[PDB]
């Protein structure tokens, strides 16, 4: 865990994700724009053969990103992929969306969506080194406003902490999401309902998703990293939900 | 169940006569039972192995009777280097290796 | 043909080109492979005999049990069907209908016996040595692969003398003797 | 490739058996077969075999823990066989 | 087995006796060995060691 | 008895770290990843059966 | 180890002849040729043989630890099997006492 | 130079792919819930959300208790009882001589929550809504369902007996 030690990189079971099997293990995705770490996390470099070109790998901090623990807790099918489009919601900064850009690679795009201007201003300046990120600074509750800017995305990601979280995904899953392409909700128990319990909200937000024709495949809890969350990988059936 | 802690006390084991210390380590019962198992684990894999001598059927032909050879005493020889490729260096290989 | 669809399926619930009830599970092929027998009609040339055992077993079961004909007559027959060696044991009288199978009579074949006596390595390779002419029964060498061998005659199969395959065996034990011209 | 193998082969063999490198770590139980594709690299902000033996605390640990297994594997075998034949013969 | 019985006549008062050892194997003592005065042949059930100490129970 | 209640719960809180991976603290250090290691094939995730 | 008598070892069938490599005495050219890197590599070849000794024995002790608790667990398991055996006999009297 | 041991080429059955029967040719360990203790289930606090069988309704009528008013007597706290969509599909399927139960099932204080199944069978609709969350509190009186849930840790089962209802795996009985 220092700047000296040399680490073996190995491809994860999920595509586009890489494991840094050292004396301890690390979660790692290949930096599309080398030479810069976007929030100061410690990054790995290798060389690949003309002299060998430099390929830089960036660590994927679990405690920063709610997506990050679900990989490192173990999901069967993460619908984000190195070719697929992916819609992102609530990317305050490049804490996690710069990671999701690097795992979809230079082919696929990622649509960063967040309402606030000052975190959105930082999201602009990062989006001009990563060509995949096209950032949208409209509110996520009103998807008809940015309807011109996004077309047929393959998996949405949901990091909103607004308590109307099921309705803010249904209006983004019906209108933008390509059918049969998954939905990765990230439910936070405190920000939806503080009165009722942690587990009730998980049983309430799944049943709200099943009203919107999303059959949720699996549910992870991501407990050792973050306290009291869930990420629920859905699939947008729309047709044969049974 | 219904037994004191003194009734389950201990019974230690005694040692070799110190006059007889030349023939070291008196064997108790549980050191004989390691000896008579692994003699019967030798005869039972030897009486079997002698049973195959009685029934050799000396018309048997397996096709690997060309790579194996046999010493003149009668038991076969297998090479130290083992592989098919580490046999013996050719003169062109020695001319390079020197 | 096509891996026909679900609505194609229900109209064609019964059609199949490869597997028929007439064809009877392809049992005849399935045991032709396990014993490697040359011509196809060889199976049903045995399975006519192996059926004819059971038809004599059946009518000899329809005689009353305390009949000194019937008690004499199948024990007369199990003497022969054990000497020929198609059936493993002589004790059971109902081996004669249950254990008399073609795969029982098709493993007193010569190449199976050369694989049982560990002569050749596999069972195809024994057919390869019979057809080339390396094996013999007593005086005369045998050349049909499909030679039935009596359990009594099962003693006498050897490699044919001065052969190039009985010469190689004796070189492995370093025990050739060319006064025999082995 | 089959070049640069030795500083790589020592490194991967020190990761397949990484449970033994420090008696306080105790990783998860996994097998770690050598993968088909990999790329050894360093951490930007001395290979791990060269890194580890430069330590003194680990290098004093293995010399103790190797002599302490090899005090056990020797114990019955043939030095103990010759000593028992020695004391019968000596007097 | 040596130095359990003093004379070759003393063994003959005791032959057929169910001798046992420390190791737990049984046996019997059969004939008084002659040419030394004390010893005797005894058939056990398995190969006795040299390191082993035979004991004959008595009352 | 108030010690055996204490030394049971303090003993039965070690087991809770071994059955599941209970939350602890947060991340107060500097380091990012995991010490014990990653597995590729675990998938410790409750799958919604039909 | 067991040492087969050679008169048994000679008339064995070909499938089972025991492979016993004789030791080599006349020094091979290759064993007079090959280079052994000394000095720094010796400190990094002693060490790998010193790590793999530890990880083989740490496995074969913990693997023995399971089969020690395997033996204890099946004794506890068969005791639960015996109670479900005898009490299942008692129900099928108290059932058929009605019948 | 023709090969030896030639045989008529014929159809493999154990190996060929054109046959119908031969056409056919990541572990998963579900985490025990972050709510759950050893058996205590430290998350469930009032109000509760309770699933209901067909059988719990039928023996509720014979024992003269309200659902909502009668559950609060056993449970002592507020509860929101909710019949799933599979269970209502059973109550209709029971037919004419159970229709007074079907009236009492559709009551606007009795909630309904849908499910995504291909079936009517609610005995296994219900356990599957229980393993995946463990916030619910099953109200059954089926014999086989009780045995199906008493093996599940930390799920308060609830049955009807005599006068009022009874709970089993609640630690907070009173
Ligand atoms: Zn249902």
């Amino acid at each position: 865990a220092r700047g000296g030690a040399k680490v073996v990189i190995e491809p994860h079971r999920h595509a586009g994700v890489y494991i840094a099997r050292g004396k301890e293990d690390l979660l790692v995705t290949k930096n599309m724009a080398p030479g810069e770490s976007v929030y100061g996390e410690k990054r790995i470099s290798v060389e690949e053969p003309v002299p060998p070109t430099k390929v830089e790998y960036r660590v994927w901090n679990p405690f920063r990103s709610k997506l990050a623990a679900g990989i490192m807790g173990g999901l069967d099918e993460l619908f984000i992929a190195p070719g697929k489009k992916v819609l992102y919601l609530g990317a305050a900064s490049g804490t996690s969306v710069s990671h999701v850009s690097d795992v979809v690679g230079p082919e696929g795009v990622v649509y960063a969506v967040e309402f606030s201007h000052r975190p959105g201003r930082e999201l602009i300046s990062m989006a001009k080194k990563r060509p995949n990120i096209i950032p949208i600074i409209e509110d996520a509750r009103h998807p008809q406003k940015y309807r011109m800017l996004i077309g047929m995305v393959d998996c949405v990601f949901a990091d909103v902490a607004q308590p109307d979280q099921a309705r803010i995904i249904a209006l983004n899953s019906h209108m933008f999401l390509k059918d049969q392409g998954g939905v990765v909700i990230s439910i936070k128990a405190n920000c939806i309902d503080s009165t009722v319990d942690a587990e009730t909200v998980f049983a309430r937000e799944v049943q709200k998703l099943r009203e919107e024709r999303i059959k949720p495949l699996e549910q992870l809890t991501l407990e050792p990293y973050e306290r009291d969350h869930c990420i629920v990988v859905g699939r947008y059936m729309r047709s044969g939900l049974k | 169940k219904l037994v004191h802690d003194v009734q389950k006390k201990q019974h230690r084991e005694r040692s070799q006569l110190t006059s007889r210390s030349r023939y070291g380590f008196l064997e108790k019962h549980k050191d004989y039972v390691k000896r008579a198992q692994d003699f019967h684990r030798k005869q039972s894999t030897l009486k079997v192995l002698r049973e195959k001598a009685k029934e050799r059927n000396p018309d048997e032909y397996y096709h690997a009777m060309h790579s194996r050879k046999t010493d003149a005493k009668g038991l076969l020889i297998s090479s130290r280097h083992g592989d098919e490729e580490d046999e013996s260096l050719s003169m062109d290989q020695v001319k390079l290796l020197k | 043909v096509r891996k026909l669809k679900h609505h194609e399926q229900k109209l064609l619930k019964k059609v199949d080109f490869l597997e028929w009830k007439q064809d009877q599970g392809h049992r005849d092929t399935q045991v032709m492979r396990t014993y490697h027998i040359q011509n196809r009609e060889d199976y049903h040339k045995y399975n006519r005999i192996c059926g004819d055992i059971r038809r004599l077993a059946n009518k000899l079961s329809l005689l009353p049990p305390t009949d000194p004909f019937r008690r004499k007559h199948e024990q007369l027959l199990l003497d022969k069907l054990y000497a020929m060696g198609v059936l493993t044991t002589k004790s059971k009288i109902s081996d004669l209908e249950n254990k008399v199978t073609v795969s029982a009579i098709c493993r007193r074949r010569l190449p199976v016996i050369m694989h049982r006596l560990k002569m050749a390595e596999t069972i195809q390779d024994a057919v390869k040595f019979i057809e080339q002419g390396h094996v013999r029964v007593g005086p005369n060498l045998i050349n049909d692969p499909a030679y039935l061998v009596t359990r009594n005659m099962e003693d006498y199969v050897t490699w044919v003398d001065n052969s190039k395959i009985k010469k190689t065996l004796l070189r492995y034990r370093n025990q050739i003797d060319d006064f025999d011209f082995s | 490739d089959d070049n640069m193998r030795r500083e790589v082969q020592r490194d991967l063999l020190l990761i397949k058996h990484r449970a033994a490198l420090d008696p306080k770590r105790h990783y998860k139980k996994q097998r770690w077969e050598v993968p088909e594709r990999f790329a050894i690299g360093t951490i930007i902000e001395s290979t791990i075999l060269e890194t580890l033996m430069g330590d003194e605390a680990s290098n004093k640990y293995f010399k103790r823990k190797y002599n302490e297994i090899q005090e056990k594997s020797t114990s019955g075998r043939k030095a103990h066989y010759k000593k028992m034949k020695e004391m019968r013969k000596k007097r | 087995i040596k130095d359990m019985f003093s004379s070759a006549m003393e063994v003959a008062r005791f032959e057929g006796a169910q001798i046992k050892t420390v190791s737990g194997i049984r046996g019997e003592i059969k004939r008084a060995l002659s040419k030394p005065e004390g010893h005797y042949r005894a058939a056990f059930e398995d190969k006795i060691l040299m390191s082993d100490i035979v004991i004959l129970r008595s009352w | 008895s108030r010690v055996k209640k204490r030394k049971k719960y303090q003993k039965a809180q070690k087991k809770l770290k071994s059955v599941r991976a209970v939350y602890s603290g947060g991340q107060s250090g500097v380091y990012e990843g995991e010490k014990t290691g990653i597995k590729k094939g675990l998938t410790r995730s409750v799958k919604f059966k039909n | 180890g067991l040492k087969v008598p050679k008169a048994v070892q000679k008339e064995l069938p070909f499938k089972s002849q025991i492979h016993q490599m004789k030791p080599q005495k006349k020094k091979t050219y290759m064993a007079k040729r090959a280079v052994v890197l000394g000095g720094d590599e010796k400190k990094a070849r002693s060490f790998i043989q010193k790590v793999l000794t530890i990880s083989k024995a740490k496995d074969s002790k913990r693997k023995e630890q399971k089969a020690s608790q395997r033996k204890e667990r099946l004794k506890k398991l068969a005791k639960m099997e015996e109670e479900k055996s005898q009490r299942d006999k008692e129900k099928k009297k108290e059932y058929f006492a009605q019948n | 130079t023709r090969k030896f041991g030639l045989v008529k080429r014929t159809l493999n059955t154990k190996k060929d792919q054109r046959l119908k029967k031969n056409q056919e040719n990541t572990r998963n360990i579900p985490q025990v819930s972050s709510a759950l203790f050893f058996q205590y289930n430290q998350a469930i606090k009032p109000p509760y959300q309770v699933l209901i069988d067909t059988n719990f309704i039928n023996f509720s009528i014979q024992k003269k208790v309200d659902i909502v008013r009668g559950m609060m007597d056993c449970l002592l706290a507020k509860c929101n009882p909710l019949i799933t969509d599979c269970v209502m599909a059973e109550l209709e399927k029971l037919g004419p001589k159970y229709r007074i139960a079907l009236k009492l099932a559709r009551d606007p204080r009795i909630k309904r929550l849908s499910c995504s199944h291909k079936g009517t069978y609610a005995d296994d609709c219900l356990v599957h809504r229980v393993l995946q969350h463990k916030c619910y509190i099953v109200a059954t009186n089926d014999a086989g369902l009780k045995q199906r849930i008493r093996k599940i840790p930390g799920i308060p089962l609830m049955s009807v007996g005599g006068h009022a209802y009874v709970i089993e795996k609640l630690p907070d009985v009173f």
